[PDB]
């Protein structure tokens, strides 16, 4: 909260938090740490989907002050919630089916089971019910377990049962394509597994080793078909040097129906590429 | 004390006027300010007035700007509070109290109480007893007596069938005693209302001869002995010293006395009293003076045996040698090693005089506001207590017991003027109980709603929230917080450690002591049971009576591949990261079967070993294509396993059936300490893990959460910890765990619980199976405590109990006594999780944001601490708030601290000296923080600051760091930082060794004044951005930021600019501008 100090009889007892001005920058957060002061009495969360893509973990934090009771006001519906304790905190988690997009939202409100007073001081509104306690939410909601091993503390590859998985040095996910030493990973853009294979990303072709998960760069043989990638990894189209000579690398059904990026066998015929010419003897080189 | 008015006046600022409140608070500060009293009573009537007009204010003007400052206020009021306790400290009175009501008191307790007489001859020893009711615990006796003997008649086919459910014997039982308890009420309001009045006794007397058939004149001889008796042992009656002045005292001592028999509550009450009428100390009849501390100081503990079972161990190996008391045991000292015990009687038997070895009590100092409680297990206890006479904090807590008894009695006893039998007194007291529920009394509400059970029927627990440590807490509470009749609120344990009994005083581990402190749980009610049952038939029972342990029956694979496998509804959820051993110890029908099953409740990751089949065992998985039975040696895994984090071993096998088993399959504590001795050193092969989880699975294994180092499993985590941490590596001491159940459970198909029974075959027992998974325990080792600890229970089993009772409790189809078994049981899980969250049992999370929120906390800890300190000290020395404290120059004489002052209106530097390293400490602390903010500053030019940019998060964490903790000191803004100044200090050193050398080497006083006066000017920033302030551009050139540099440069117009930044930087611009073209060209 935005603390004027002599502001005089008008001083905000609320936090209002959206999860639409941190659209665009949402995959560069690792958690959302909210943290009320003396005043806070109401916490407006407003959820929504329709703007962000991913929705980072709020955290709210338990702090002394002389208000009675603390509202969380959240403007969704009570019917998707399910509960879970971790030590000393209380999770709360939405889960949605949207437009075949999975929304999972969850909340943890900071060591309000430590004693009787930050047990009883909480209270949360949801759209169509108001002020239900956290015993309330205890006795009548569905419950779920909160634990796996995706969310211990690694800094590095893990492999859990299928599947790798990279780590920052702060302990969050890697999703999107990125380098790590010296290398072009590709990280799954919603499971956040290791990627290997072909993968067309907005047009340009790239593959990614099975072995290591690392994008090839260079002349490359994929399954008797050969291939031309440049310093990125960017599958090219054109006339290059390979260590046997100049080839061509040919568009997509020029000859016998060749994959795009593949050399093909031209012979004896002239070629023309943006304006250049080249010609190709007997052994299409 | 308290800021004075005035200061508060300058922080309480705001541009409205002052209210009327605000005036009164004002008036309230001043006049407590300079109340010159040595009655601490008036100081506190005083606080107490203040921190009311504070409350009310803050509560009608709750947007107001002031609030801040009063809200310290009322914190500081509170640390006040203990100010005033501390002083005029005075010896409590030459008092000693003991309580025994309602019958003749036992020679061991007399033997405890003359050890106390010996060695404390100046102090007056008072055993408090009630002279008119010798003869009621024999009248609870028998009432007991004849409705045992009517229950177990009455189910008399019944009760030979092994699937009988005690309760519904507990409860029969209860309605007979509820029954006779309203007929002796009856008789005795009929005869005390006559015109001669009767006592108590001679009214006993003639409903036991009329009613129960006892012999008149044994009950007469049996009065005279218990009388004579504790009036030769200094006895001093209760009605002879009209200790019950007020009437509604008297209502219930009578109510507890008469109507329920309870000698506990009644000897609370009269405890309580005793203490408020005569001051002294209270003891139990069972605690024994301290051991001196320096007796056994030479001989050291082993590694084997925890801290209480070594104090008792003490007290043992004295008894023993010198004999005080009469037939004190020594089955615990037998155990020890030869040498410890020659030890143990050398250190004695030089020792002659009993005060040599225990230690006097002499001058306890207390204050007239306080009363001292003792503690166990981190809780208080009312097992000894210290307070003058006419103690304040004596009264709160009999103010405490008094509400909560009248408002147990508003709802019980409409309810009971109904004249129903047991179960419709209970159901109209539970309905107009919980009509009043509201957010305040629901723990409590839930915990007394047994009143009515409390001694009769298992777990009725409502004696601890009446007027045992429930109403002592609460008056802490209230004490400090400065409040009246709170229910349910809690101090912090930093605050309950104030008012802790001097633990060198009282020796607690006493040998009465622990049989007093076993609880009359479910173990005792079976194991008491079928001692009832056995004393009425003359018969001999066992559950495995003839069973056999040598069938030896080899594993069936396809009875379990093809049958136990696929018909299995249980799925554990969670983390799926461990290897369960299943280790059979015995042959019978029932351990094959129980390990098959718990195979079958996860195939994939456990292994089965046959171990009673000694030199056969061999390990049974299944195969990696999931369709076939594998097998290898004994306790070995295949390679798929070896990579999981945790271990889980469950042993199967019976318990003997006794209470506190001592023989498990029939293998004591160290038979199977060898068992999984020899289990790890071929187990280390192959696996490296980081938890170790033990069960103990089988019959009369019981989960004890009192006496953990004197059950079965605390004696095999203590005997095994060191074993297991010594094999394997990585495991600490609070990873490894031990359990024990009693029943095996599984699912049918229909989605209802069934265990399999003793008798082979699955019931479904839905009381049993809900009672014993909530019960389990699991005990660690606290290694801070350095002592067994039961932990935590999980909270959303017991939320999924509790669904599936009412649940339950929807389907008609179960009959009215189920019914009400079920809703006992409801309440108790309900209980059970308010005491998880009440007692404050639940740990934290423990990873790197909690971490970080956690030293962010600690840092803020010592701010206030040395902020406090900083006020004493400028007030001490009468120095005003014109001086900034400089942490630089403070300097060590052999006991004191030398700390230079500077006045920030001449220059001129004071040196006072302190006792208090806090200053130190603190003091070269934030030295380090400014030396790392300079310590990526490149060389500043035009009176401002061109930084190193790092992107490591190695060095960037720790600048965040220093910069969050630097601007919190600057921007800090407490109460109490009006007499000194730390937004100051902290900045003035900060400037001075940014933009100078620092001021620990400045002297000069004109310096001195110009580098404040710049420092207060000029406004610093330090945590990480780019551009200092606004958004501009850019440019970092190899690890140096110059956006603001050339952002000044190419506008600045001033020639001494350029040439800074040419001469320390190397910036060149190219000054594209038409005059000087012009002017050169007039000039060639
Ligand atoms: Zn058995």
């Amino acid at each position: 909260p935005i603390y004027d100090i002599n502001a005089g009889d008008n001083i905000s007892t609320s936090i209002d938090f959206s999860y639409e001005y941190i659209s665009g920058i949402d995959i560069y957060i690792n958690k959302i740490l909210i943290v009320p002061n003396l005043y806070t009495e109401l916490v407006n969360i407003n959820t929504d989907y329709s703007s962000n893509k991913y929705f980072p973990e709020i955290i709210v934090l338990n702090t002394d002050t002389f208000h009675d009771k603390v509202n969380i006001n959240l403007d969704s519906s009570s019917l998707d919630y399910e509960w879970a304790i971790d030590g000393s905190d209380f999770i709360l988690s939405r889960y949605l089916e949207e437009n075949n997009r999975k929304i999972l939202q969850k909340i943890r409100i900071k060591d309000i089971l430590s004693n009787t007073k930050s047990f009883n001081k909480m209270m949360i509104d949801f759209k169509d019910i108001k002020n239900i306690s956290l015993d309330h939410i205890m006795n009548n909601f569905k419950s779920f377990n909160s634990e796996s091993e995706l969310d211990r503390d690694h800094f590095g590859f893990k492999t859990i049962d299928s599947k790798t998985y990279y780590y920052n040095e702060v302990g969050k996910l890697v999703k999107g394509s990125i380098n790590i030493n010296d290398s072009l990973f590709y990280f799954d853009t919603i499971e956040s597994n290791l990627v290997t294979g072909w993968k067309t990303i907005n047009g340009k072709t790239y593959y990614f080793d099975i072995n290591n998960g690392v994008a090839y760069i260079g002349y490359k043989t994929i399954d008797g078909k050969n291939f031309y990638f440049d310093g990125n990894g960017i599958m090219q189209i054109g006339v290059f040097k390979v260590p046997d000579g100049f080839k061509y690398f040919a568009p997509a059904n020029t000859y016998n129906n060749n994959e795009e990026g593949q050399t093909i066998v031209y012979q004896n015929k002239f070629l023309t590429i943006n304006g250049k010419k080249y010609y190709f003897d007997n052994n299409s080189k | 004390s308290l800021i004075s008015k005035d200061e508060l006046i300058k922080l309480a600022y705001s541009i409205k006027p002052r209210e009327d409140e605000y005036k009164t608070i004002l008036t309230n500060l001043d006049e407590y300010n300079k109340l010159v009293t040595i009655n601490n009573k008036d100081k506190y009537l005083q606080l107490k007035k203040l921190n009311d007009s504070i409350d009310i204010f803050i509560n009608k003007y709750k947007k107001s700007s002031r609030n801040r400052a009063l809200f310290n206020l009322k914190k500081d009021i509170s640390k006040e509070v203990i100010l005033i306790k501390n002083s005029n400290i005075s010896p409590v009175e030459k008092n000693l109290h003991f309580v025994w009501i309602g019958g003749e008191v036992s020679d061991t307790a007399l033997e405890y109480i003359n050890q106390w007489a010996d060695i404390n001859r100046d102090y007056n020893i008072r055993v408090w007893y009630d002279g008119e009711a010798f003869l009621v615990n024999t009248l609870k006796k028998a009432i007991v007596e004849h409705s045992t003997t009517d229950t177990l008649q009455l189910f008399e086919e019944d009760i030979k069938n092994p699937q009988f459910d005690n309760m519904k014997f507990y409860k029969k039982r209860m309605e007979f005693i509820y029954e006779r308890q309203n007929r002796f009420i009856n008789y005795y309001k009929s005869e005390i209302n006559k015109p001669i009045k009767p006592t108590i006794d001679d009214i006993i007397k003639s409903h036991l001869v009329s009613e129960y058939n006892k012999n008149s004149e044994s009950l007469e001889l049996y009065r005279r002995t218990s009388f004579e008796k504790i009036s030769n042992n200094n006895g001093v009656d209760i009605r002879n010293n009209n200790l019950f002045t007020e009437q509604e005292l008297l209502n219930i001592y009578n109510q507890e006395l008469l109507d329920r028999e309870n000698l506990a509550a009644a000897s609370d009450l009269v405890r309580l009293l005793a203490l408020k009428d005569f001051g002294g100390v209270y003891l139990d009849v069972d605690m024994l003076p301290g051991i001196q501390p320096d007796l056994f100081k030479t001989i050291s503990r082993p590694s084997s045996i925890g801290v209480d079972s070594w104090e008792m161990i003490k007290l043992e190996a004295i008894m023993k040698y010198k004999k005080y008391i009469k037939n004190y045991t020594s089955k615990n000292f037998d155990k020890l090693d030869q040498q410890l015990k020659d030890d143990f009687q050398i250190t004695l038997e030089s020792k002659s005089e009993k005060s040599e070895i225990f230690s006097k009590l002499g001058n306890l100092d207390v204050s007239d506001l306080e009363i001292k409680i003792a503690f166990a297990l981190g809780s208080v206890i009312n097992q000894a207590l210290i307070s003058k006479k006419g103690s304040y904090l004596t009264n709160l807590v009999i103010e405490q017991v008094k509400n909560r008894y009248k408002f147990l009695n508003q709802h019980l006893n409409p309810a009971i003027e109904l004249g129903g039998n047991f179960s419709d007194t209970t159901k109209n007291f539970h309905d107009s109980l919980f009509n009043s529920a509201t957010s305040e009394n629901s723990m409590f509400l839930t915990k007394i709603a047994s009143y009515l059970q409390v001694g009769f029927m298992p777990e009725a627990r409502a004696t601890i929230s009446l007027s045992g440590p429930g109403a002592y807490s609460s008056a802490y509470y209230d004490f400090i917080n400065l409040q009246d009749n709170t229910i349910e609120k809690t101090l912090n344990a930093s605050d309950l450690m104030e008012f802790k009994f001097p633990e060198s005083n009282l020796s607690q581990f006493t040998e009465q002591e622990i049989n007093s402190l076993w609880s009359f749980d479910q173990a005792s009610a079976k194991y008491q049971f079928e001692k009832y049952v056995r004393d009425y038939t003359q018969e001999s029972l066992s559950e495995d009576s003839e069973l056999d342990f040598n069938k030896n029956t080899v594993l069936d694979k396809n009875y379990l591949l093809n049958n136990k496998i696929p018909s299995n509804n249980v799925e554990e959820t969670g983390s799926k990261n461990y290897v369960h051993y299943i280790i059979q110890l015995q042959g019978d029908d029932i351990s094959y079967e129980s390990a098959c099953n718990l195979f079958s409740k996860n195939p994939k990751n456990s292994v089965i070993i046959q171990r009673n089949m000694n030199e056969s065992a061999k390990s049974y998985f299944l195969s990696d294509n999931g369709e076939s039975i594998s097998e290898l040696n004994k306790y070995r895994i295949p390679q798929r396993l070896k990579n999981k984090e945790k271990i889980k071993v469950t042993f199967i096998g019976h318990g003997k059936d006794e209470f506190n088993t001592s023989e498990f399959a029939k293998l004591s504590v160290d038979s199977l300490s060898n068992e999984i001795s020899s289990f790890l050193d071929i187990m280390k092969l192959d696996i490296s893990p980081k938890n170790v989880e033990i069960n103990l699975l089988g019959c009369n294994m019981f989960s004890y959460n009192v006496n953990v180092e004197e059950t079965y499993p605390g004696k095999l985590l203590l005997n095994n910890i060191d074993k297991i941490i010594s094999t394997l590596p990585n495991v600490n001491k609070d990873n490894i765990t031990i359990g024990a159940n009693q029943y095996e459970v599984r699912i049918n198909n229909e989605g209802r619980k069934e265990l399999l029974d003793h008798s082979g075959q699955w019931l479904n027992k839905e009381e049993a199976i809900m009672n014993d998974l909530s019960s389990k325990e699991y005990i660690f080792f606290d290694s801070i405590e350095n002592r067994p600890k039961a932990k935590s229970k999980n909270l959303i089993e017991l939320a999924s109990i509790s669904d599936n009772i009412k649940t339950l409790l929807l389907d008609t189809n179960i009959d009215p006594e189920t019914k009400f078994i079920l809703n006992n049981l409801k309440l108790n899980i309900e209980s059970s999780i308010d005491n998880n969250i009440y007692y404050e049992k639940l740990e934290p999370v423990k990873n790197i944001i909690h971490n970080s929120i956690d030293n962010l906390t600690n840092e803020f800890n010592l701010i206030e601490n040395v902020s406090d300190e900083l006020y004493e000290l400028k007030k001490i020395n009468n120095l005003d708030d014109n001086y900034l404290i400089s942490f630089e120059d403070i300097s060590k004489n052999d006991s004191t601290y030398t700390i230079r002052f500077i006045n920030k209106n001449s220059g001129e530097s004071v040196h006072i000296q302190t006792e208090k390293e806090i200053f130190l400490k603190y003091g070269e602390h934030i030295t380090q923080e400014i030396n790392t903010i300079k310590n990526n500053i490149i060389i500043d030019v035009n009176g401002n600051l061109i930084g190193n940019i790092e992107l490591e998060h190695a060095p960037q964490v720790n600048t965040l760091n220093a910069a969050f903790f630097i601007q919190s000191l600057i921007d800090y803004s407490n109460n109490k930082d009006v007499l000194n100044n730390l937004r100051t200090s902290v900045k003035v050193q900060l400037y001075a060794q940014l933009f100078s050398t620092g001021l620990n080497t400045i002297y000069d006083s004109i310096q001195l004044v110009n580098l404040i006066s710049n420092a207060i000017n000029d406004a610093i920033n330090v945590l990480p951005t780019l551009t200092e302030g606004v958004p501009i551009l850019a440019t970092i050139l190899d690890g140096i930021s110059l956006g603001a540099a050339i952002k000044e440069l190419s506008e600045t117009n001033d020639p001494l600019l350029k040439k800074e930044l040419e001469a320390k930087v190397g910036i060149i611009a190219i000054n594209m501008s038409l005059s000087l073209a012009s002017m050169i060209s007039t000039v060639i």
